[PDB]
């Protein structure tokens, strides 16, 4: 039986939170045709005690925090004692959102806050499934809100003023986002083999052609630009099991993490992957620069680097051969604990439309260590194929030797 | 005593010989620990350079000035009796000379026109201990001891003095630690059954360690404690480490506790320098002191999550004062220790009447059931700051409650506001059994 939870916190928004549930059941009702129940959670951290919500099924502030216990997610340090207080309760909410959706009908979930609030909100809410409603009346929702949406369908609703009582302007916002989320639901309860792509414009010649062969082998596929978030996007997709195969071309972004660029990948690079144990062919696409902008930016002991100004806003390093080592070493670390079958794909003339005879980046010495220690740390690894092409990444033959290769650890 | 005649090697040495205007290009080699000690030495070099250097300064153009033929300041200093100073001869040349006092002053010579002291100078503590330690150096080189040492991270109250203290073998070991009061206190709490276990001999201050090594007392200890290492050099601790002769170290540390300044003009300490290359690391996160409330403040001061044994929960309180006048004895009696931040403060206290006040910092490791902290100075108030480690300390020595008195807002106001309004059943979160 379908069940959608109306979440805030009532110790200072309890006429908003109300008023905003008793538009979504109305609206709920209303565009059915059919039942589904609405449940008052109560996310508040001070001692202020809320025991109800009108008629409401409702959740108290404590009952949240019961079904939890202090883990790592919450051990670190904070800058006051309300933003720590926030962060507990916002992981005891996904806990309690983690249950109702197993041994429930979680159909969708609804909030709203400040910057506070809203970062209560947004961390349990994309801790969900992609597809399951999710929605946040926010007063920052205009602003930098990465932190908050993340890689999820996490939607934020701009609340135009500050959110301080049921007036005349917030009684036409918190009406039109319940409308939508109920329209979310109930829509949502009355209703190919995907290959996932790295790619960066110094490789979109590469891409763009292996994607071009793929859907003519039959595939969908989905591209990510390899900003930090790409990866991770990407990797969020496989274990969310929209994506059964990839074809890592470019992984760019260790670079970025192990020199320290803007554009970085976290630790966890490449694990999803591998846990789902589908198909990975990869390979070092512009594993030849990190990523900085601009140049006033780029810290102080590499301003004596090799510098290529994309644009005022980015600025690119070319990667010494010291470096290309400590690359080859994150990326065998992760492929040497694979469990299923693993290709690794080398360009030998060069990884980026920068790194080839004639362009600023090109440096062969660069490759050819990046190369052999590939080889070497790979050469014990029973379940990876290491495969030494005398091409340039961006060559139409290096393309095609990607699909040949993904087609045979993924037969069809 | 003896002691002046082991600075000889300082006794009139030309200031210039002793300056060195740079230390900022030294690249250190070998293992991590041996470039800390190193530096440690450095660092010490530096502040004496630093010290000598500024008393040049004001002789050519706190900081006493002596003229040797009227035997009468031409600047007096703050202090008195200072160990040392730099002389300025009939000729003009600087020298820097061990003092010695009588009745009437500074001993001084037939070709000394003036002689310059400040606070740096009145402790001859860097030449003694760059005495002791470059004798401790085959070439520069320090020796590095084979000891196990086995650092254990704490938290206000988890049992770092009560380990070291329940852990000691007074007969065989070494406690060293920071500063006097805090020696004097270890001392005390290891001495209150009624007999004498702790003495001057196994229970010392760093500097006093360093400053009268081999000197006398004992040198060979089977176990070091080092109580509140965090406080300390890294290079430094590898010294003592290894001149305690111990087979393993124990050095209780706190991360939000005063740390280690550099306190020398862009002088070279970098990050990896400040990290202590150990052996082994133990975590502390379990107060046995602290309240609930208090625990949630030390849970966003410190890495990993913050326990308590404690059944208090909220325990603190604040009072916006209107009439400073009006905090006497007679008007209101503060209960529990009296404490507050400034000794100006604490001055004012005492004069009113109100008895055994100390300032936080006096009382840095000790407990108290209940405190009543007070801040009568409206003007700013440096130490007091969200982030300062006074402002830590002043929250975490009380196992009942805490009061705080004070003429003016501030980030001691909000903390306790915040800590008041903190959900009760978040604050349980923290409970663990004992
Ligand atoms: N010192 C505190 N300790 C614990 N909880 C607190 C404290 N201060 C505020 N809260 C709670 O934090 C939650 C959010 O407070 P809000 O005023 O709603 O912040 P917000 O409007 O969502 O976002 P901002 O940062 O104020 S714009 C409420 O439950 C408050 O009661
Ligand atoms: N005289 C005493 N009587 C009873 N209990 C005490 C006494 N002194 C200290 N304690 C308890 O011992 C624990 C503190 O141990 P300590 O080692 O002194 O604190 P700490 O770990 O050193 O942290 P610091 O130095 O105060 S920041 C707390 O639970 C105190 O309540
Ligand atoms: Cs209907
Ligand atoms: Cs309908
Ligand atoms: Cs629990
Ligand atoms: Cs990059
Ligand atoms: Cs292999
Ligand atoms: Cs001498
Ligand atoms: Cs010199
Ligand atoms: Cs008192
Ligand atoms: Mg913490
Ligand atoms: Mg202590």
């Amino acid at each position: 039986s379908p069940r959608v939870f109306c979440i805030g916190t009532a110790d200072t928004k309890f006429d908003e939170l109300r008023f905003l549930s008793e538009h979504v059941r109305s609206s709920l009702n209303s565009f059915s045709n059919k039942k589904v129940g609405v449940t008052v959670v109560d996310v508040s951290t001070s001692w202020k005690e809320t025991n109800s919500c009108a008629d409401f099924d409702f959740v108290p502030s404590k009952d949240v925090l019961s079904c939890h216990t202090l883990g790592e997610e919450t051990m670190g340090t904070f800058a006051d004692i309300r933003g720590l207080a926030i962060a507990i309760m916002s992981k005891a909410l996904e806990t309690f959102l983690s249950i109702a959706n197993d041994e429930q009908n979680l159909a969708g979930v609804i909030g709203l806050g400040g910057s506070g609030g809203t970062s209560l909100l947004s961390s349990a809410f994309r801790s969900l499934p992609i597809g399951i409603p999710k929605v946040i009346i926010s007063t920052v929702a205009s602003g930098q809100t990465e932190s908050y949406i993340g890689t999820s369908d996490l939607v934020l609703f701009p609340s135009v003023v500050d959110i301080c009582g049921i007036n005349n302007v917030s009684k036409v916002v918190l009406s039109n986002a319940g409308a939508a989320f109920a329209g979310m639901v109930i829509g949502r309860l009355e209703s190919k083999f995907t290959v996932g792509v790295t790619m960066f414009g110094v490789t979109t010649p590469c891409v763009n052609a292996v994607k071009e062969r793929l859907v003519k082998e039959g595939y969908e596929t989905l591209v990510f630009h390899a900003t930090g978030v790409g990866g991770r996007a990407m990797e969020d997709l496989v274990r969310g099991g929209f994506i059964q195969g990839v074809l890592d071309i470019t992984t760019t972004e260790v670079a970025d993490y192990v020199v320290g660029g803007v554009m970085a990948c976290d630790s966890s690079r490449f694990d999803a992957i591998l846990e789902k144990k589908i198909p990975l062919v990869l390979s070092v696409g512009a594993l030849d620069m990190v990523n900085f902008g601009p140049k006033t930016t780029i810290p102080p002991e590499f301003q004596q680097r090799k510098i290529h100004e994309h644009n005022e806003q980015v600025s690119l390093m070319r990667t010494t051969v010291g470096e290309n080592k400590k690359f080859a070493a994150f990326i065998a670390e992760k492929l040497n604990k694979a469990s299923s079958s693993v290709c690794v794909c080398l360009p030998e003339k060069g990884v980026s439309a920068l790194d080839a005879p004639g362009k600023d980046f090109y440096d062969p010495e660069a490759t050819s260590c990046l190369t052999r220690e590939l080889q070497m740390l790979l050469e014990n690894n029973e379940r990876c194929q290491v495969k030494v092409l005398p091409y340039h990444i961006n060559d139409a033959e290096f393309a095609n030797a990607l699909v040949d290769s993904f087609l045979e650890i993924s037969p069809k | 005593s003896e002691e002046i005649e082991s600075l000889e090697q300082f006794h009139m040495a030309t200031a210039s010989s002793l300056i060195h205007k740079q230390m900022c290009s030294i690249v250190y080699t070998g293992p991590l620990k041996v470039q800390q000690m190193k530096n440690f030495i450095d660092s010490l070099v530096a502040s004496l350079s630093a010290a000598v250097s500024n008393l040049v300064k004001i002789l050519k153009d706190k900081f006493g000035v002596l003229d040797v033929a009227s035997k009468r300041w031409l600047v007096k200093p703050s202090a008195k009796n200072h160990a040392w100073g730099v002389v300025e001869t009939h000729a003009r040349k600087y020298h820097v000379a061990l003092l010695e006092h009588d009745e009437f002053g500074i001993i001084t010579c037939d070709n000394w026109r003036r002689v310059a002291v400040s606070s740096e100078s009145v402790v001859y503590s860097d030449m003694a201990k760059l005495r002791t330690l470059r004798r401790l150096l085959k070439d520069g080189e320090p020796h590095v001891s084979s000891a196990k040492v086995v650092l254990v991270d704490g938290v206000p109250g988890c049992g770092k003095t009560k380990e070291i203290l329940s852990r000691v073998n007074f007969e065989e070991d070494l406690i060293l630690v920071p500063g006097r009061q805090a020696a004097e206190m270890i001392r005390r709490r290891a001495n209150a059954s009624g007999i004498i276990v702790a003495t001057k001999d196994n229970v010392r201050t760093v500097d006093s360690f360093l400053m009268n090594y081999g000197k006398g007392a004992r040198c060979q200890f089977k176990r070091l404690f080092i109580d509140e290492g965090l406080m300390l050099h890294t290079g430094c601790v590898n010294f003592l480490v290894e001149m305690s002769l111990c087979d393993i170290a124990y050095v209780y540390g706190d991360t939000q506790q005063i740390p280690y300044i550099n306190r020398v003009t862009g002088f070279p300490y970098p990050a990896h320098f400040a990290k202590l290359e150990v052996d082994e690391v133990e975590t502390r996160r379990t107060t046995l002191r602290c309240p609930a409330d208090v625990t949630h403040f030390l849970n966003q001061r410190y890495e990993g999550h913050v326990m308590c044994t404690s059944s208090e929960k909220k325990s603190v309180s604040q009072e916006m004062v209107s009439g400073a006048a009006s905090i006497n004895p007679v008007s209101k009696p503060l209960k529990g220790k009296i404490l507050t931040f400034t000794q100006s403060d604490k001055e004012a206290l005492l004069s009113r009447g109100y008895a055994d006040v100390h300032t936080v910092h006096e009382v840095q490791g000790e407990t108290y059931a209940d405190v009543s902290l007070v801040r009568l100075t409206p003007t700013p108030v440096s130490i007091i700051a969200r982030d300062s480690p006074h402002v830590l300390v002043s929250l975490s020595r009380h196992t009942k409650s805490l009061k705080y008195y004070t003429v003016v807002m501030d980030p001691l106001v909000s903390i306790i506001r915040d800590l008041e309004r903190v959900s009760s059943y978040l604050l349980d979160m923290y409970k663990v059994d004992a």
